[PDB]
């Protein structure tokens, strides 16, 4: 629950392919433009691995 | 003589050989403030000329499946030009809209829609689904900015009020077999005299097509919509560094 | 001071006239001519169309004597319609010890909240009237005190508490034998107008998920908190219900909106159910059928 | 009648027929209120207002 | 003291008179009010502004809601077909629901005057045709066929340059105001029928959409007068509000 | 403690005493406890007719 | 008797109302009145009386509670720093509660009206400097640097034979009353930041004291005005005073 | 306020007083009157037949 | 160090526009400030106790005894004035009594 | 209107618009009272009045 | 949407077919020479 462990974003790599096949297209292409994410996060283990 | 026009203010001009008429909403003119209203004491900057302009935003594609769009004033200007940095640097603001939004297609291709104003357009939420979880929507359903944002639902208009008594907001419709676009003078319409232009949305210019597009194969396919808007009689106040949001 | 004339050369439309009745219907007779057209409108003008009875069928003299009163504001509006309601139960958990802090919100119920939300904004002065009995209705011979904190007097925390010394507060006192208490309430509003609706934040500052609550909260729409007391150190015992009626005068209201059509939800924000969005009529099976 | 102008409705020309008690206005009646409207703001608000004989698109 | 006697009506709270109440603060000028656009001084502006009558209120799931708002006109292979047909009284459960006029009027127990309904094709520019508009005063039935609404008030329309039509329905009554009209001894107060009836034909080129939409507007006339206000019919609230 | 209204042709019916139209944000309504004199109020004439 | 209904709002006792009660003494002339000097006729003769506002609101023991009515100055040894800054409103729990514009505006709910601030150098003759005392208007955060203070509404002081300047906050806002800004949505009503920087330095010649300090007085204008009163937000008892 | 002294008679309802008592309905105007044939002022018409 | 209020105006400081101010200052007088009922004394008649068990009680006019009319009034050192008092008695679950 | 002079406000040149029903003052309204201020008694009480424009301390 | 900053002209294909853009005369000076490649490029008008 310390340990930061540094990877992709899978998150927005998933919602990228939901645009992809037009599920929720211009709603999930307004986050990612006007909230501006990281490709690389880094969170801990319980988070990354049991909800978060 | 009212299906050709021409708009010019600013140093920006529009012209349109199948217009409808210019509608001015709630019947005047926008205008400055007078100092039977005015509270602030410091004298207001008036551009004049360098932020009263025809600003073309962005073009939606209207495809036959399309639900509708909104695009939330003066929150689409706040990135743009000489208006988008006079109102990050001032803490007041006040202004009329000219809106012209163009939609024009062939002889051939059918639908209306219905752009419409309305003034201090709330945005309400699914409330998850089944209607008992208090869930605010997001910043950018919200305020979507240049980009604007397509209805959800838009027999309800995202609000809990239907579209069949939009009509009651100064609105005219874009039907393609007779005209092409649709221009709204809007006021400043608002209780305090000045406000603040990064917080508070005066109105939202809904764009919703009722009857749908509808084209036999072989025609243009791609029928875009761009909605252009020019600030009329704006005055900022209250002078001081850079905010963004 | 200037040489150019650029700077030294640097309004509505429409006219309120006086209509007490609706118009009359003067006498048409038949016409057999081209040119003007008075039906053939052009709804894309986004304008009502301004055909009349004559110039659609022969008509006859009416002299129209049906007035027009009933439909002001203040005639729609100067009704007492339910706004809140208070509870002061003898043992529970909303409020157990004989106080209640009801800050005035008047979106509280769907009758009076679904005209006011015709218009945009209003402006009025009010008379609030707090019809007070016990749950089963009957009158007890108990004392109460109302007070109205506006924002940044103190809230009272308890029953036997400072605050309801009302040194400077307004304050009714009147026991429940009594008719019931009636006050009117001035245009209290900072702004020139009382908006139902504020398509913005209060505050600045970037607005993630967690201060999404003051979405549709504007502060010169709240103006204080209402409380309530049972008046005494002991407790009272009984159970106790406040109604709270308001009835609007001195109405002006601007700029009309489509009225509500699904359920209310919450308070102050239009929150709507997702999947039950319900049709704003009945229906029928088909459209060539009554 | 020496009483001050609190009232939410100060603002037009003519005044209105409300008997009051107290000092302020705006304890007083509803009264009755000037029968002018003006529906060409929300039903016809062109800017060049046609007729209704004319076709609205010569 | 003045000698006073306390008649009957007292110590009651009627929720409708106009009276004097006390003021919780003293000498409280409030803020002056600013030109803010469009007053309403009357609720007859809004009973003429025209709005979009749902004549097509037949798809219910949350899908199709839109598709209420328009009506379908299509290239009949025939003679004089019915296109549509609806209640043309605005307090009746059904299309009129939708329209401002119709929910102004759900708070008025009885109105009165003329009102008029606007339909708006919104075809492609190369297809015309011609539309008969037929309003059925009170106690004639549903018509049959074509040459029996033909007997009634009508308008004969042409698709044009000029879009849309206006159908004004008359104020034919036996009464000063009407009531709403439901079903009972209540339909005493009915306004009659409109049904719309193809006269020629709906004619296209080869290119243009065989089926166009025509958007149904209503909205009264400036003789309309409501009196005798009433709560609404329906209540917008289920449960306590949080 | 009693509430009368008023119901006009149209109006929601009340169908239970803890019903949602005894709100009476537009019909006229009277509360008045039996201590009180009797309520009285006076009434146009109202038909159509 | 005469005919006469209690209608309601009987037998309340409002403690706002203004009425005629019956007098416990039949014809007393009261004691009659001398010339007293100062009589007051209005609150806002006391909310325009400049009056200490304690910027350096830090220290609280009690051996050091007059170390809370002036700020220091110093000799700095560098570009523009900042000296003190402290909000600008007066209903916000912080320095203005010790100015008497600040807790008679705790009797009223919203206030409106330019407001200044008075700055006198309480160093020696000696020593001299230039101040930068910038109000930065609403929205504006707390300025990083002296070039972004430099935008909004500011003053540059010069030490002299006039030891004060006045900053005069000017009434900028989007409303006519603001009420009183605390945290939540009623900090829409903020009324922004008064931060002072040193513009130049503070020099001293050899044998000056090096640390100089600045008494903050505040007051308000003659466009100040308040309106719907309530009771204070400070209850200065806590048990049954004896 | 006024000093008011309620005399007996107070309370009560009398059946045929012709009293002031308050309206239900703010400023409604009822339907206009038609030229109906056959109008009685007074019951000694109907006695003279 | 005059002592002298401050007497710059808004004008001499910043480039002011013409605000006609219909703000009135009716709020802030006296007769509005101080003419409201606050509570001033309490007069305990309990049936048995100590502090007055016998059903009478001297109270000595001494407004002084709570500290919201107190905080207003002890503003100004010099104040003349009528006075309305009122007395809402009751018993103390606060139900009124045929007494 | 024939009560004795008993109210705690005598002393100025205008009455004020207190109804009372009494034949004493002092059982009088409130009523409304001037809107007459005097803050150069409280502000600036110098002898001799400097103006805004000039500096102070000549 | 930042050619649309400038001076611009919305032109709709209509019956009458054309439109005149009209370059205003915007300097610095009240005469300019021929804009080349180098110094002379001071003197240049703009772009359409
Ligand atoms: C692993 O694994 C996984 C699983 O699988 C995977 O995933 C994947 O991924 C992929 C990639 O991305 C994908 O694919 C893709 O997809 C996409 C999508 O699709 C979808 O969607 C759609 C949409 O729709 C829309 O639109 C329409 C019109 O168009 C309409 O009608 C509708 O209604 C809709 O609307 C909506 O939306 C919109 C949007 O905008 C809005 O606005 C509105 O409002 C509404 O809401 C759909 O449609 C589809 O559908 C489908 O399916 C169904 C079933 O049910 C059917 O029925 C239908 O019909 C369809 O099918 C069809 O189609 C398709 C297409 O679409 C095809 O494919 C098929 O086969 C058939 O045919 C869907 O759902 C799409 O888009 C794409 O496509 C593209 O690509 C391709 C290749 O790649 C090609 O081939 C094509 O062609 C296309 O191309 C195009 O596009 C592009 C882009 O956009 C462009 O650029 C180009 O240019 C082109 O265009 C052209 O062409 C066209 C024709 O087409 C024309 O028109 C134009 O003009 C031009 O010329 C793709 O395919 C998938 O999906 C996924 N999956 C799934 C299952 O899904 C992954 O990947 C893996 N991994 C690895 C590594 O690999
Ligand atoms: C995976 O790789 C990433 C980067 O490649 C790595 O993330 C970094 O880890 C370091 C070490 O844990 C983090 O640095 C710490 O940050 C905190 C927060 O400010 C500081 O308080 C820490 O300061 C301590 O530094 C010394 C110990 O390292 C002590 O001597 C000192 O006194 C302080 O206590 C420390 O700097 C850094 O923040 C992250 N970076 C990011 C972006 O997360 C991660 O640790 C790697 N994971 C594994 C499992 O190896
Ligand atoms: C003894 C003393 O007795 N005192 C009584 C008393 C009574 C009433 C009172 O103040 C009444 C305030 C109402 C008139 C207006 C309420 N308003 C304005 C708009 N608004 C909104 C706007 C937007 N969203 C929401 N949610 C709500 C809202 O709710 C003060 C004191
Ligand atoms: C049936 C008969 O009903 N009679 C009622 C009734 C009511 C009131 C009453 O007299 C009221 C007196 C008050 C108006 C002023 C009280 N005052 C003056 C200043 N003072 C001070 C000054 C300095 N230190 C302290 N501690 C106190 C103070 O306390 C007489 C009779």
């Amino acid at each position: 629950k310390i340990d930061l462990i540094r990877t992709l974003n899978i998150p927005v790599l998933t919602v990228i392919e939901w645009s992809q096949v037009h599920f929720l297209r211009e709603i999930i292409e307004a986050m990612l433009k006007a909230y501006q994410q990281k490709l690389f996060v880094t969170h801990t283990v319980d988070e990354l691995l049991w909800g978060y | 003589s009212d299906r050709v026009a021409q708009l010019t203010i600013g140093n920006s001009t529009i012209t349109t050989q199948e217009a409808a008429n210019i509608i001015v909403g709630y019947g005047e003119w926008p205008s400055y403030c007078s100092d039977d209203d005015a509270t602030a004491v410091d004298k207001p900057t008036r551009p004049d000329v360098s932020v009263n302009r025809f600003y073309t935003l962005d073009t939606k594609l209207w495809e036959k499946s399309s639900k509708g769009w909104y695009w939330k004033f003066p929150d689409v200007l706040t990135e743009t030009g000489v208006f988008g940095q006079n109102a990050q640097f001032h803490y007041l603001y006040r202004s009329g809209f000219c809106i012209h939004v163009q939609c024009n297609a062939s002889k051939f291709h059918q639908g209306a829609l219905l752009v419409a104003i309305l003034p201090e357009y709330v945005i309400g939420t699914v409330a998850g689904g089944t209607g008992t979880e208090d869930s605010h929507p997001p910043y950018i359903q919200t305020q979507p900015g240049a980009d604007g944002f397509e209805l959800q639902h838009p027999y309800v208009l995202d609000a809990g009020i239907p579209i069949s008594q939009l009509t009651v907001c100064p609105h005219q419709w874009i039907n393609l077999r007779t005209n092409n676009c649709a221009t709204i003078i809007v006021p400043y319409m608002n209780t305090l005299p000045f406000d603040s232009a990064l917080n508070h949305c005066n109105f939202g210019l809904l764009v919703v097509p009722i009857s749908p597009l509808d084209f036999d194969q072989g025609a243009t396919p791609v029928i875009p919509i761009t909605i252009t808007l020019a600030p009329m009689c704006s005055e900022f106040a209250g002078l001081r560094q850079a905010v963004t949001q | 001071g200037d040489r150019v004339a650029d700077m030294i050369e640097s309004r509505a439309l429409t006219q309120a006239l006086p209509a007490p009745t609706g118009q009359n219907t003067q006498v048409s007779s038949h016409r057999l001519d081209t040119g003007e057209v008075p039906a053939l409108q052009a709804a894309e003008i986004g304008a009502s169309s301004n055909t009349s009875d004559e110039s659609m069928i022969e008509t006859r003299c009416v002299l129209n004597s049906h007035s027009t009163a009933e439909t002001t504001l203040d005639s729609f509006f100067s009704r007492a319609g339910l706004v809140g309601e208070i509870d002061l139960p003898l043992e529970g958990t909303t409020n157990p010890s004989g106080y209640a802090n009801w800050d005035i919100d008047i979106t509280g119920y769907a009758q009076m909240r679904r005209k006011v939300e015709l218009f945009t904004y209003m402006r009025f002065d009010a008379e609030f009237t707090f019809v007070a009995c016990t749950p089963t209705g009957q009158v007890v011979p108990q004392l109460l005190q109302y007070m109205f904190v506006p924002p940044g007097a103190p809230k009272p925390e308890s029953r036997e508490s400072l605050a309801w010394q009302t040194a400077t507060n307004p304050s009714v006192f009147v026991k429940l034998t009594d008719p019931p208490a009636q006050v009117s309430v001035p245009f209290m509003s900072p702004a020139s107008a009382y908006q139902w609706f504020y398509d913005g934040y209060p505050t600045f500052g970037e607005h993630k998920q967690e201060k999404d609550l003051e979405y549709g909260a504007c502060p010169n729409n709240m103006m204080g908190t209402f409380s309530v007391r049972t008046v005494g150190s002991s407790k009272s015992k009984y159970a106790l219900v406040v109604r709270i009626y308001m009835r609007m005068k001195h109405v002006r209201a601007w700029i009309p909106r489509p009225m509500r059509n699904q359920n209310y939800l919450f308070k102050a924000n239009p929150n709507y159910a997702g999947d039950s969005i319900k049709p704003t009529g009945t229906s029928r099976n088909a459209i060539t059928t009554l | 009648s020496h009483e001050n102008s609190n009232s939410a409705t100060e603002g037009s020309t003519i005044n209105y027929t409300t008997i009051n008690y107290y000092k302020d206005s705006y304890a007083a009646t509803a009264g009755k209120q000037s029968l002018k409207q003006d529906p060409d703001k929300f039903a016809n608000p062109v800017k060049d207002i046609f007729t209704e004989m004319a076709a609205p698109l010569k | 003291g003045f000698p006073t006697e306390l008649k009957p009506g007292t110590n009651q709270f009627l929720t409708t008179d106009d009276g004097v109440s006390a003021p919780i603060l003293p000498n409280f000028h409030p803020t002056p009010c600013i030109h803010i656009p469009g007053e309403v001084r009357n609720l007859l502006e809004l009973c003429q502004v025209e709005t979009i009558l749902e004549v097509n209120n037949v798809p219910t799931n949350a899908t199709s809601l839109m598709e209420r708002l328009r009506f379908p006109v299509s290239a009949q292979a025939g003679k004089g077909e019915l296109c549509a047909v609806f209640r043309a009284d605005p307090g009746r459960d059904g299309p009129w629901q939708s329209t401002m006029l119709g929910q102004l009027c759900g708070y008025y127990t009885q109105w009165s005057g003329s009102l008029e309904v606007t339909f708006m094709f919104t075809g492609s520019f190369m297809a015309t045709g011609k539309m008969l508009i037929a309003y059925t005063p009170p106690g004639g039935p549903l018509p049959k066929d074509r040459a029996t609404a033909m007997l009634g008030t009508h308008v004969i329309w042409d698709f044009g340059l000029q879009s849309s039509v206006t159908l004004v329905i008359p104020w034919i009554s036996n009464t000063h105001y009407r009531a709403h009209a439901r079903d009972g001894v209540f339909d005493y107060y009915t306004t009659g029928l409109v049904s719309i009836w193809y006269q020629t034909n709906y004619v296209v080129p080869i290119g243009a959409p065989n089926t166009a939409y025509i958007i149904a507007l209503a909205a009264a006339q400036k003789n309309f007068t409501m009196k005798l206000c009433k709560d609404t019919s329906h209540i917008l609230q289920t449960a306590s509000i949080q």
